This record gives C-alpha cells, sequence and structure tokens, in this order.
C-alpha cells in the first residue's frame, strides 16, 4: 500500500472546521507542584495527552461566555480523565492551552471554534461546579521527571571523555554505543545489557522500529518527553491503560510502558463485544503527520480519537457516503458497526477521485476499540 | 527505623585525583591526593612519602588544582566540589599546629545549565589571571584571580561548540588562549580562543585542526618553548600549533586506550601515558623546533584513574579500580621498565560483600575490584602480632621467660613444657639454641619456672618444687610431698610458692637457699587451679573447686577462706588470676568452656564487686599476665586468643588476630625487646604486639572482575561469581592471561578481530587458605547474575544456586536462563539441578525454606522437593522488573533501577503473594535493605540514601502507600547492603559498600536519641572550621540536578564523633542548653562529660579510623 495524492499535512489542519481562526502562540506554564484553580469544559470526555492538539466546537452559551473569558486570560482550560464517566469521578488531567481561536455569529447563533493542545499533567484534589454549570478544579500541578544517564553518577573522571560518541550512520554500532556509554556498569552490581532496558536513546530508537512500520514514509521528536508523548497519543489504547500511561512521572518508565504496549497488543476487538476482532497491529497506518491516530470534533461537538487502518473487518456499513464534515479531505465517510453488537466502531473512508490513494481506509473510534493480547 | 544513624567505618579508598607542587612550603614538594571527600597532604622525600595532614570536606572533590599567584610565596589549592562549592585554600603551619584557611570561598553553580557529557572540567592558566570552568554545555565559567575576589564572583562566555570533550588553556600566548577537542554532525575538531580580559568574550584563536581523529579525547598543553597542544585519541597522537601538525599511529598503542596522562619535566619533552589495562608509555618530544612523537612501553602497573611524576624516577600511581602505587621507573643497557616499590591498600568498587563470624566480632570479606585488579579483601578488626621468628616444635604445653644473668635486666632464656618433659632454649639476639640449665630437670613436665627473690630460679613440676641458685648455678634446696605425691596444681610469685597436691594445698615459702613449708591445709572439694598474685608479698590466694565447682579466695598464711563464691554448673575452671587493672583489683576465672568469668576484689576485704561474664571461646583459657606500656594487662589463651585490659574503668575485652594461641608468655630479649612468645600445637613464634589497634586486610589477587559472594559455613568456603575477559582467536577465545578461573584445582564446564567476550564463573575459594578449590565454567553467552548458598526443604545439603541469563546482543530483553543448582561436596561441585526460566535470574533469596527468585517482571516461589527439584508454587506479576529482593519473615521488598519499591507478603494459607504498599519516584536506585517490618533503606540517585516506611492508616490508600521518611546525601554510591555485626543508643547494625571502597554502617535511634543528636549537630555546625566554609546541612541536603530538600531522619555520626575533638570551652558552648535524658523522660542541662560518654560509646559500634600523619 501507499499514500497517492493525499496531502498527509491536510488532516492535522483541522480545514473541517472553517474558516482561517486567529492564532496565539504567547506560551504559559505553572510551577512544578503547584495548586491552581482551572475551569472545566462539561461536555469534554477525552483523556488529553501533553503535545496532543484538542479540536472543539462550542454552541452552548456557558461553554460560549466561557472562551471568550479564557481568550482575555491564560487560554488555559482543564481536561479530566474520568476513572468514571457517568459518576463524573477523576483523579488526574492535562491542562488545554487554546492557540487557534474562531467565534462564529452567523444567523444570530453563537458557535465557539478553538484548537488547544495539551500540557501539563496534574492531580485531582477536588471538583466544585459553579453556577454556570462550569466545573472549577482544585489542580496540583504533577512534574515532568527528567532524569540523567545511569553512568551520571558512577561513570570515573577518567573514562569521562569517552560519553561523547561519533556519529550514527546498523547492530554493530548499537553493540559499540553500548559498551562505552555503559562502560562503568563494571563498577556496579549490574551488566551493561541492564542499563540500556533503561536508556532512552535505545529505547526510542526500538520504538522508532516499529513507529516505522506504521508510517514507512523522521519527523519524530529527538526530547524523550516530547517523544514518549508523541508515542502515547498514536496508541489505540482502553482508557485505563491510557490513564495509567499518564500517570507516569519519567519519560523512561513511560517509553518502556509503550514498548511493553506495542509488543503485547498486536490486536483490536469491539470494546462492547470482546469477541469480534476489528483489525491487527499489521493494518495501523499513518494518514496524518501526527500519526495513525489523532482526535478531530464531529458537527455536534462531540470528540473522536480515529485511528486510520488500511483494512477492517467483521463490521456492516449504514447510511450512504457523504463528504460533509470529513475529517480527510477527498474522503467520504459511512458509518460502521460491529457485525455483532451493532456498537458504531466508526467509518469508511472512500476516495472521491480514481486518481486518489489508498482508495478506501476505515477510521476507528479509540473509545469503540480494546487491545487484547492474542494466544 | 524512622530515626537512624549513618557513620564510615572504612573512609573511601579509591583515587580520583592527585597533584604535585609546593603546597606546604615553597621548598617541599608534595605530593594531593583526592579520595573523594577526602584530601591528603604528603611530601614527597628521597626515601619515600611522608603523610603531614589529612582534611575532610563537606563535598565531592571534582577539581583539585595547585597555582601560584604573583606575591604568593608558596602554592594555593583551588577546589570544586560535585556540588558547586569553590575555593581557594593556603597550608599554614605553625610549629606542631596546622590549619588548612580558606583564601576564598563561593558557590558557582548556574539557575539554569545542561551539565556536560564529559563532566566538571577545571583549568588554570599559565599566568594565573582565571580559574576556566566547564560546567555545562555551550558556557565557560571565568573567575578572575584578583586579590580582591574573595568570594569568587565570576562571569559567563558564550561557548558556540557544544559538545566539548576536553579543554586546556595554553603556554606562551600573547593572552590567555584556550584549547578544547569538540564534536558536531560533520566530526570531531580541535580549535582555540582567546580570552578578552577586557571585552571578558572570545576572540579568534592563534590555531584550528577541523576533522581530527573519530576518537581523541585529550587536551595536553606543551610549555615553552615549543607550546601547542597534543592530542591523544584510540589510535593516534597528533601535535598542533601555528604553522607545524605532527601525527603518529603507533602499533604500540594499537589495542591501548589512553586514559590519564603526566608531564614528566618542566619544559615538557616527556609524558607519561596510562591506559585502562594498566600498560604505561613515555611520549616522547623529540627535537631537532620540535620534529616528531615517540611512543615507548614501559610496563604495567595498577589501571590507573590518574598518574603524577614525582622525582627521581618515582611516580605515583592513583587507582579507582586496583590498590593504588609508587613506581620506580628504572629506564641504554636495557629498555625502560617500571618496577613497584610500594602498594597502599584499595577496597573498591565493592560490588558485594558478606560477614562471615568468628560474641559479635565478625570478618567481612569483599568483592573488590575490576578485570586484572579483581580481588577478595579480608576485613577484620583486632590487635596485630608482628611475627619475628617461627620454631617447629610441637606439642608445647607451657611458656616461661627467664634470665640466666643476675646482672642483666633483659630475658635470655625461653623454657618450654611439653608432655612429661622440659625444654630450654637460649636467645642470643635473634639466634635461638636449645640448651641445659644446670640445677633444672628435663624429666618432669614443669607447671612453673622463673625468677625468684635472692637471686634464685624455681621450677616447680609434677614431682618436686626445685630452687636452683644463679651464680653456683645449681639447686640449692629442693621440696618434695611429705607422702610422694605428685602435685597436680602449683601456683608461684617471687617470694612465695603454692603447690596443690589433689585437694591439700601447701603454702610454701622461698627463702635464701631454702623452700620452709608455713602450712598445709586440706580443702573441702579437690583444688583444680590456684594463684598468687601480689597486689612483694601476696596475703590473699585464689583457688578454685575440682568437685563443688566453684572459684574462692582464701587468706595466707592463715589458710581461712575470706570469700567463697559458689560458680555453679557442671564444666570445672580451668585457670584463675589475681590482677590490677587502672588501680581496680579484679579476679578474672576462665571456664573450661571458654567462659571468663570476672568478679572484683579488695586487698583487705576480698569480697566480690562484680558478676559479669563474657564468652571468650570453646577452648579452656589460660590466662597470662603481661605489661603493655607502664600498665599491665592479660592475655587470653583460647580457641580464639584475647587481651584483656581496662578501659575507663571498665574491663574491656579486644580480640587478637591469631588463629590459635593455647600458650603465651611476655619476653624482653635484647634482640626481642618488649615482645612475647606464643605457642600452637606444632610452632612456637616469637613477636612484638602491634603499638595501636589497626585494621587488618588480607588482599586475595583473582586477575578477573568479582561480582557475588556468599560464605558455606558447612563446606569452610565461599562461593563466588566472577567473570574474565578473552579476546577471539585467529585460530577459532582465548584469555588475556592467568586469572582463579584459570589457575584452579578442579575445574568445570556446563558444556562441551580482537572481539571481547565474558566468560563467567563461579569459583569455590578455601576460607583459610583462599586457594581456588574449583571453577566452574557457565555456558556461552550465559550471564551469572545472583548467587546464594542455602538449605531447602526438608534436604540437609547445603546447595550453591546460582542465577544466570542468556545475553545475544541482537536481543534486548533475555527471553532465557536458568537457576543452576550446586553441592560442593567432597572436592567436586556437581550439578544437582537446574531449572530453566524464560527471562533473566536477576535475584534469589532463601525464603523459609523455599526459593524466592526474581526473573524479568516476575517474582516466582519455588519448592525444593524430595526428587531434588524445583516446583514452581506461585508467581508475582508486577508491572516494574524484580532487580532487588530482600525478605524479612513473610514479606518481601521488590525494587527496580528506577526507584519503584514494591511491598509483598507472602499468604501461606493462599500460596500466593499480596500486594502490600508501593512507593514509585523516578529516580535511579542502586540497593535496597530492610530494617524492620515497617522501614526500608535504599541507595538513589546522586549519592544519596533513603528510608521509606509503611504508614501506621485509616484507609486503604495510607495502608498501601509507604512514606517517605529519612533523606540524606551519603556521598557515596552503595552497591550492597548487608546486616552484620563486624564490632562486640544504637539497634540493629546495616553495613554497606561503596563504588570509592567506603564501609559504612547505618543504625537505629530512639526518638530522644535522634532529638539529642540533631540539636547537637546544629550546635557542632557553629563550631567546626569547615574546609573552603561549605555548610554541613548544604552538604548533608538530598540532592538531584534537578531538585534539593535538606536532609531528615538522618544522623551524621561523622559530624557527631567531631564533638571529641574539640576543645573543652567549645564542648560546653555545644552542650549549653541541650536535654540530657538519663533513661526517666526527665531531661537536665547536658554537660560535656555526659556527652564525652555517648560520643565515645557511639564510636566503639564501628571500626576506628587510622592517623594520617606520623
Ligand atoms: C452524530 O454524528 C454526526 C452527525 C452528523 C454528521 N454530519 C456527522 C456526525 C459525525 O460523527 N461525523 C463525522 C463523520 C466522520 C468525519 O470525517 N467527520 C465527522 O464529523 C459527521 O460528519
Ligand atoms: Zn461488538
Amino acid at each position: 500500500p501507499n499514500i497517492i495524492n493525499f496531502d498527509t499535512s491536510l488532516p492535522t489542519s483541522h480545514t473541517y472546521l472553517g474558516a482561517d481562526m486567529e492564532e496565539f502562540h504567547g506560551r504559559t506554564l505553572h510551577d512544578d507542584d503547584s495548586c491552581q484553580v482551572i475551569p472545566v469544559l462539561p461536555q469534554v470526555m477525552m483523556i488529553l495527552i501533553p503535545g496532543q492538539t484538542l479540536p472543539l466546537q462550542l454552541f452552548h452559551p456557558q461553554e460560549v461566555s466561557m472562551v471568550r473569558n479564557l481568550i482575555q486570560k491564560d487560554r488555559t482550560f482543564a481536561v479530566l480523565a474520568y476513572s468514571n464517566v457517568q459518576e463524573r469521578e477523576a483523579q488526574f488531567g492535562t491542562t488545554a492551552e487554546i492557540y487557534a481561536y474562531r467565534e462564529e455569529q452567523d444567523f444570530g447563533i453563537e458557535i465557539v471554534k478553538v484548537k488547544a493542545i495539551g500540557r501539563q499533567r496534574f492531580k485531582v484534589l477536588e471538583l466544585r461546579t459553579q453556577s454556570d454549570g462550569i466545573q472549577q478544579a482544585k489542580v496540583q500541578i504533577l512534574p515532568e521527571c527528567v532524569l540523567p544517564s545511569t553512568m551520571s553518577a558512577v561513570q570515573l573522571e577518567s573514562l569521562n571523555k569517552c560519553q561523547i560518541f561519533p556519529s550514527k550512520p546498523s547492530y554493530k554500532w548499537w553493540q559499540k554505543y553500548q559498551k562505552r556509554k555503559f562502560h562503568c556498569a563494571n563498577l556496579t552490581s549490574w551488566p551493561r545489557w541492564l542499563y540500556s532496558l533503561y536508556d532512552a536513546e535505545t529505547l526510542m530508537d526500538r520504538i522508532k522500529k516499529q513507529l516505522r512500520e506504521w508510517d514507512e514514509n523522521d519527523s519524530l521528536p529527538s526530547n524523550p518527553i516530547d517523544f514518549s508523548y508523541r508515542v502515547a497519543a498514536c496508541l489505540p489504547i482502553d482508557d485505563v491503560l491510557r490513564i495509567q500511561l499518564l500517570k507516569i512521572g519519567s519519560a523512561i518508565q513511560r517509553l518502556r510502558c509503550e514498548l511493553d504496549i506495542m509488543n503485547k497488543c498486536t490486536s483490536l476487538c469491539c470494546k462492547q463485544c470482546q469477541e469480534t476482532e476489528i483489525t491487527t497491529k499489521n493494518e495501523i497506518f499513518s494518514l496524518s503527520l501526527c500519526g495513525p491516530m489523532a482526535a478531530y470534533v464531529n458537527p455536534h461537538g462531540y470528540v473522536h480519537e480515529t485511528l486510520t487502518v488500511y483494512k477492517a473487518c467483521n463490521l456492516n456499513l449504514i447510511g450512504r457516503p457523504s463528504t460533509e464534515h470529513s475529517w480527510f479531505p477527498g474522503y467520504a465517510w459511512t458509518v460502521a458497526q460491529c457485525k455483532i453488537c451493532a456498537s458504531h466502531i466508526g467509518w469508511k473512508f472512500t476516495a472521491t477521485k480514481k486518481d486518489m490513494s489508498p482508495q478506501k481506509f476505515w477510521g476507528l473510534t479509540r473509545s469503540a476499540l480494546l487491545p487484547t493480547i492474542p494466544d | 527505623m524512622s530515626y537512624n544513624y549513618v557513620v564510615t567505618a572504612q573512609k573511601p579508598t579509591a583515587v580520583n585525583g592527585c597533584v604535585t607542587g609546593h603546597f606546604t612550603s615553597a621548598e617541599d614538594l608534595n605530593l594531593l591526593i583526592a579520595k573523594n571527600t577526602r584530601l591528603e597532604i604528603y611530601v614527597v622525600t628521597a626515601e619515600g612519602l611522608r603523610p603531614v595532614k589529612e582534611v575532610g570536606m563537606y563535598g565531592k572533590i571534582a577539581v583539585m588544582e595547585l597555582f601560584r599567584p604573583k606575591g604568593e610565596s608558596k602554592d594555593l589549592l583551588f577546589i570544586l566540589t560535585a556540588k558547586y562549592n569553590a575555593c581557594i585554600l593556603e597550608y599554614k603551619q605553625s610549629g606542631e599546629s596546622i590549619d588548612i584557611i580558606t583564601r576564598a570561598h563561593g558557590n558557582v553553580q548556574d539557575r539554569i545549565g545542561r551539565p556536560s557529557e564529559t563532566g566538571i572540567i577545571g583549568i588554570i592558566d599559565p599566568e594565573c589571571r582565571m580559574i576556566g570552568l566547564r560546567l555545562y554545555d555551550g558556557l565557560f565559567k571565568v573567575i578572575p584571580l584578583d586579590r580582591d575576589n574573595k568570594e569568587l564572583k565570576a562571569f559567563n562566555i558564550r561557548l558556540e561548540e557544544l559538545h566539548v570533550i576536553d579543554v586546556k588553556f595554553l603556554y606562551g600566548c600573547q593572552a590567555p588562549t584556550i584549547c578544547f577537542v569538540y564534536q558536531d554532525p560533520q566530526g570531531r575538531h580541535v580549535k582555540t580562543y582567546e580570552v578578552s580580559l577586557r571585552e571578558k568574550e572570545f576572540n579568534k584563536g592563534p590555531w584550528k585542526q577541523e576533522n581530527v581523529e573519530a576518537e581523541a579525547s585529550m587536551v595536553i598543553a606543551v610549555p615553552e618553548p615549543f607550546g601547542g597542544a597534543i592530542i591523544i585519541g584510540q589510535e593516534s597522537i597528533t601535535y598542533h600549533n601555528g604553522d607545524k601538525y605532527l601525527a603518529i599511529a603507533p602499533p604500540i598503542i594499537k589495542q591501548s586506550t589512553i586514559v590519564c596522562h603526566n608531564r614528566v619535566d618542566p619544559n615538557g619533552s616527556r609524558y607519561l601515558l596510562g591506559d585502562m589495562e594498566g600498560r604505561l608509555f613515555m611520549l616522547l618530544l623529540e627535537k631537532e623546533t620540535l620534529k616528531d612523537l615517540r611512543v615507548e612501553l614501559l610496563g604495567e602497573t595498577s589501571i590507573a584513574e590518574c598518574l603524577t611524576y614525582l622525582d627521581n624516577g618515582v611516580v605515583f600511581v592513583g587507582s579507582r579500580l586496583g590498590d593504588s602505587q609508587l613506581v620506580k621507573l628504572n629506564v641504554n643497557e636495557q629498555g625502560s621498565y617500571v618496577v613497584a616499590m610500594e602498594t597502599f591498600t584499595n577496597l573498591g568498587p565493592i560490588v558485594d560483600m558478606c560477614v562471615v563470624d568468628l560474641q559479635g566480632q565478625g570478618q567481612l570479606v569483599t568483592c573488590s575490584g575490576a578485570f586484572k585488579e579483581g580481588s577478595l579483601r579480608i576485613i577484620r578488626n583486632g590487635i596485630g602480632i608482628h611475627e619475628h621468628a617461627s620454631i617447629d616444635l610441637p606439642g608445647i604445653k607451657g611458656l616461661w621467660p627467664l634470665r640466666s644473668d643476675p646482672n642483666r635486666e633483659t630475658d635470655d632464656t625461653l623454657v618450654l613444657s611439653f608432655v612429661g618433659q622440659t625444654r630450654v632454649l637460649m636467645l642470643n639476639g635473634e639466634e635461638v639454641e636449645e640448651t641445659e640449665l644446670m640445677g633444672f630437670v628435663d624429666d618432669q613436665q614443669t607447671f612453673f619456672c622463673g625468677n625468684v627473690a635472692h637471686q634464685q630460679l624455681i621450677q616447680i613440676t609434677s614431682a618436686s618444687v626445685r630452687l636452683v641458685s644463679q651464680e653456683p648455678k645449681a639447686l640449692v634446696s629442693e621440696w618434695k610431698e611429705p607422702q610422694a605425691k605428685n602435685i597436680s596444681v602449683a601456683s608461684c610469685n617471687s617470694s612465695q610458692v603454692v603447690v596443690a597436691v589433689g585437694r591439700a594445698l601447701y603454702y610454701l615459702q622461698i627463702h635464701p637457699q631454702e623452700l620452709r613449708q608455713i602450712s598445709h591445709t586440706e580443702m573441702e572439694h579437690e583444688v583444680a587451679c590456684l594463684d598468687i598474685t601480689p597486689l612483694g608479698l601476696s596475703p590473699l590466694c585464689a583457688i578454685g573447686l575440682w568437685t563443688d565447682i566453684s572459684a574462692r579466695i582464701l587468706k595466707l598464711p592463715s589458710f581461712e577462706l575470706l570469700h567463697k563464691e559458689m560458680l555453679g554448673g557442671e564444666i570445672i575452671p580451668r585457670s584463675i588470676l589475681m590482677t590490677t587493672f587502672e588501680s581496680s583489683h579484679y579476679l578474672l576465672c576462665a571456664l573450661g568452656d571458654g567462659a571468663l568469668f570476672y568478679f572484683g576484689l579488695n586487698i583487705e576485704t576480698g569480697l566480690l564487686s562484680d558478676r559479669k561474664k563474657v564468652t571468650l571461646g570453646t577452648q579452656p583459657t589460660v590466662l597470662r599476665t603481661f605489661r603493655s606500656l607502664s600498665t599491665t594487662n592479660v592475655f587470653a589463651c583460647s580457641d580464639r586468643p584475647t587481651v584483656i585490659y581496662s578501659s575507663n574503668h571498665k574491663l574491656v575485652f579486644s580480640n587478637v588476630n591469631l588463629k590459635e594461641v593455647n600458650y603465651m608468655c611476655p619476653l624482653n630479649s635484647d634482640g626481642y625487646p618488649d615482645s612475647l612468645a606464643l605457642a600452637n600445637n606444632s610452632t612456637l613464634t616469637i613477636g612484638t604486639i602491634d603499638e595501636i589497634q589497626k585494621l587488618h586486610i588480607r588482599t586475595v589477587p583473582l586477575y578477573e572482575s568479582p561480582r557475588k559472594i556468599c560464605y558455606q559455613e558447612v563446606s569452610q568456603c565461599f562461593g563466588v561469581l566472577s567473570s574474565r575477559i578473552e579476546v577471539q582467536d585467529t585460530s577459532g577465545t582465548t584469555a588475556l592471561r592467568p586469572s582463579a578461573s584459570t589457575q584452579a584445582l578442579s575445574s568445570s564446564v556446563s558444556s562441551s578481530f580482537g572481539e571481547e567476550v565474558e566468560v563467567h564463573n563461579l569459583l569455590i575459594i578455601d576460607q583459610h587458605t583462599f586457594e581456588v578449590l574449583h571453577a566452574h565454567q557457565f555456558l556461552q553467552n550465559e550471564y551469572a547474575l545472583s548467587l546464594v548458598s542455602c538449605k531447602l526443604g526438608k534436604d540437609p545439603n547445603t546447595y550453591f544456586i546460582v542465577g544466570t541469563a542468556m545475553v545475544y546482543p541482537e536481543e534486548a530483553e533475555p527471553k532465557q536462563g536458568r537457576i543452576v543448582v550446586f553441592q560442593y561436596s567432597d572436592g567436586k561441585l556437581q550439578t544437582v539441578a537446574e531449572k530453566e526460566v524464560k527471562g533473566a535470574v536477576y535475584s534469589m533469596v532463601e525464603f523459609n525454606g523455599k526459593l524466592l527468585a526474581s526473573i524479568n517482571s516476575t517474582v516466582r516461589l519455588y519448592e525444593w522437593t524430595t526428587e531434588k527439584e524445583l516446583r514452581t508454587e506461585c508467581n508475582h506479576y508486577n508491572n516494574i522488573m524484580a532487580l532487588y529482593l530482600k525478605t524479612k519473615g513473610d514479606f518481601i521488598l521488590v525494587g527496580d533501577l528506577m526507584r519503584s519499591v514494591l511491598l509483598l507478603a507472602y499468604k501461606p494459607m493462599e500460596g500466593n503473594f499480596e500486594e502490600i504498599a508501593r512507593d514509585f519516584n523516578p529516580n535511579w536506585m542502586s540497593a535496597v535493605e530492610i530494617l524492620d517490618d515497617d522501614n526500608f533503606l535504599g541507595a538513589e540517585n546522586a549519592f544519596n540514601l533513603f528510608v521509606c516506611q509503611k504508614d501506621s492508616a485509616t484507609t486503604d490508600e495510607e495502608r498501601q502507600h509507604l512514606q517517605e521518611v529519612g533523606l540524606f546525601h551519603l556521598g557515596e554510591f552503595v552497591n550492597v547492603f548487608c546486616h552484620g555485626s563486624l564490632v562486640m543508643p544504637t539497634q540493629g547494625s546495616v553495613l554497606f559498600g561503596t563504588v570509592n571502597g567506603m564501609i559504612g554502617l547505618v543504625t537505629s535511634l530512639s526518638e530522644s536519641w535522634y532529638n539529642l543528636l540533631l540539636d547537637m549537630q546544629n550546635r557542632l555546625n557553629k563550631v567546626i572550621k569547615s574546609v573552603g566554609k561549605i555548610e554541613h546541612s548544604f552538604w548533608r541536603s538530598f540532592h538531584t540536578e534537578r531538585k534539593t530538600e535538606p536532609a531528615t531522619g538522618f544522623i551524621d555520626g561523622d559530624l557527631i564523633e567531631s564533638f571529641l575533638d574539640i576543645s573543652r570551652p567549645k564542648m560546653q558552648e555545644v552542650v549549653a542548653n541541650l536535654q540530657y535524658d538519663d533513661g526517666s523522660g526527665m531531661k537536665r542541662e547536658a554537660t560535656a562529660d555526659d556527652l564525652i560518654k555517648v560520643v565515645e560509646e557511639l564510636t566503639r559500634i564501628h571500626w576506628s579510623h587510622p592517623q594520617f600523619e606520623k
């Protein structure tokens, strides 16, 4: 399979939203381990990851007035990772900062279209709801654990000059990298190969090997913090596994967990059925620059984290293909339900031009899928 | 617990830096050695090194450099610590008093900054205008050395090059010029920059060289007249200057990685280079101007961290992986060669250790060093005996010193008794020769002999008590039993003799040429032992009962019993002794089972003022008095030799460093003055007792890397996991040298470009001879990771159990490994059982007769069946890698490399594990230990200790969460934690081994003790002078590069013990409003004498530190 006649930068632009929006570039970050009070959007159910974009459409006057006054301040709201969605129970969350905004007042109907981005993880202290229905959370800022090298303590001063290794053009290169980077492992109780399992650079390379299978077309971050978050936003896992990935403080533990999920979880089944295989990791492909899965908003303000796959099975197609509000310009969508339990699993996308490639793909919503370890 | 006391038992031994200069005086050449937190100052002499001063610092020394500014008569010392405490020090001596004063000081840390990959670099320019510091990527810090910059104020110049490998200041330049090696996308390069003193910025350097060797790592600034720089890499060495470029790639350095260097002479014509393999080279700069460079191989030294050429061809080799050394470079007739003059002990890196017992006086055996430097170090405290002479003479049953010359005060004879026999040896300096004493009989076994009053010699034997004259040299008088019955036990002094026949004690008296029998009373039960030592005539006389099993003191010459203490038990006593210890008279008594009972005594009263009993050994003790300095001491001869001495009017028993000494006597020969004679079953040794009790370390070189150790008492040996490096051979692997695993008595194997390979072995080293009895080689690519020695299930055998992993370069996580059960029976190792697991066995621990093993992320528990197989009982799939495993009862403490501590409970009625609590904090962790069911100790980055406890307790979330209750910056990297007592307010003992060779002790305190010592520390911090003026609280604060919190729950015993070294008025300043608790909650004003007693007892919980200075 190959991507021909499709601009992979289009889905990342969120063109279905409308005309060019006012942009904001002034970032705002809070001191690590501080208690701030941030407003919560009521209808938002999604679990946000730092560096991830959240597209929104707000029609309610309490939602609209909230964002209107939010733009005049730090442009930041709280996105809660609800453990219990029906009981509104949430223990953690991510701050989302608005970077693009557009207000519509045509026909006297007020609509607010925003593009926000995940910034900081936090722990919930209390959730008090205000008169306008809008909640305000008491939030304790979770910190990002930056860790030095495992050898940064034991490494002898004489073997310090061997820390920087020459350019990487290759198993022989990685064999040499391990022996030089972890040379002072002999001063401790563990082997160099053990230290490799906690080395951010090696772990990122192992993940890059499987991320290259999904996107066969080097546009990933260098910082292990930013890389682990980019990988987390792509992994189509259950809400419980996502809240655990979001709980992790270190990039190394995050990268390790992501590798475990990528090796172990290779099958995607219907969450309601658990008796219907929708697709496998072999079909996952990145039709966007962000990866094989991104959040998009529907015409009613409902956010769907859509995973793009080449082939999907055991799905029934209901309705006729429509290009209205299409998240992949040039494709038409058709609702696809599980053939067993009729659950809305996602949509089949169909090219409108014969010169396009792929001619057909599937966008599956994360909330409808469940990763299963096959045996 | 929540309150801990951490103290050093052995200071760090590894060397991280060494410099030469003129610090102590402009006329003295000094050697300054940095041992992490300590600075040793020596004066280089024609003989050897002279220790003059050793100072401690509240920091890990990261830069140590000597410099001479204009106006200064001698050198100053710049020190920068890992926590960025910079300082300028001056050595000041006035007569016998030495002081290290702080000329300048300050913290040079930046608010933001990415610490460089090749760490801190501190350099000083030849003109001594500034100190250049490379602490962070992209910055170069400059501290001007102006006389008035006392706060070490500095400025930062921006460096475009972000990855600098090494940087030096060049010689003979118009202005301060740095030369550095750096790396960028297009390769590794060399570059220079002038430091504009006015503009405080960089200016274009005199020269630059792009695309230098990919592995170039060292910059050497060559002094005038040549100047320029020498760049050392992996396969080549280059020279650079404005117009000149020299390049050599000698074969001699082809298989070497050079790691250290040193200039031999001021003009920079010769340099010393050291490689990771211990080779020592000489780099020669050949003049025609500079024409070429030449490398010569001198020889082998210890693996060098640093080299320093002293004077007279003497070089100091500073080692981290092996013993440091002083080597003499004896190089026309021969090639240049190196010869070792002196070796200095280095215990580090301590990668593992165990405690042998083995009374609480135990041995500590470590797995020290790496590669060729690898070894076991057996560390024990106690009194050392220098042996001067050995005589092979078996069956000695007694020893007595004699002076066969009335005109001389020195002893010249040694009389030894044997079964039914007596021999006499004469001493003429160091010439012992057997002779015959005219008047003494060889026919009988002597019970006592020696010098008696009126220039005579007595010889009490089973037959008679022969008085012999000195000048005539004949038997002047003799005493025999009135009914010819043999004497059972005999005692004597200079004026009186008390022989005991069965149960009738006859009290004779020594008179000129006569033995007048005064009394002959018969005691109730038989007489086992007696003593008439005067405290010269003795009015009192001790006696032991044969039938009654009691110790009674009788009067003389009245025989009336003044005291009759019924000892009790069934074991009859062996010896009795009356002696004065610190003007307080005591009467020790040894039992037939190595039990030393001690009671007090009065010269006129004769009553027992003590009821204490200390267990000496298994074999009966022979008490013998000897004078040490101006006072008298007692040597206890049992299955374990001991020395009894009074300390603060309370009896103290110190262990002697000898295997078995059954008999001893004090000898003061002309050739052997103030010496003693020790005797065993087959040998007579003449030795001198060591002036002061020091650590006795025995090195067992393995010539390969020891990794793990375990003690098997039943087999009387140690099981040691070790590895050796082998290179791929042309004739398709072969070892680089003979090592412990290739020179074993017996050996087994698991099966029948120059690329390195790790061959893993299990060694069985004998505990007395330390010889490699056996070496089992593991499979190819098999990595031995864990080792235990234990009994499992209902099986009486003791096994050596090893946990392995299969290591393939193409596989990141280990997919296979095994547990091999070995038995060391007779002389060989036998594989009893083998168990294949699907992962790496990182840890193993004997858990209540079962085997607890951690494979990958799983904690598996195995049962040992009667079919001699490991059968799985239960598993625990953790979300963390089970790296660390510690157990206490039915509790398990699992840990991973990222400080993820998890607590498990084995549920016996359920057969599975129940997770009790967890604390996940992301930080690097190197070791864990369980203090009690509630508290857990660990070592985390950077060089810190921590304690966490199970809270816890109202809610389930409180119960399932460990609270951090203790934080402390130790300054060392702990590799191993182990419970153990090395020595005879502190509960429990946990020992730790570090990378630098430091051994420490962590013990528990009560809340009252922790509070008193915590106030005392804060008061001590206001009195103690700190080198570099660093705050103790800053030093001890828990530290990582991102965060710093104060120390809690830990008392620094090294600081508390320094109270003993302060002035008397300063001791009262420290204890001014302290509240001393005397076990009642009723605090009072504490006095200096109260805290002297408290701190003095705290020093007795660990090994004492040697005095550095002569
Ligand atoms: C009740 O949901 C609706 C209702 C109406 C409607 N016009 C849509 C949806 C809805 O979810 N979407 C998705 C389909 C996939 C896509 O690419 N873009 C969208 O926005 C609609 O277009
Ligand atoms: Zn279904």
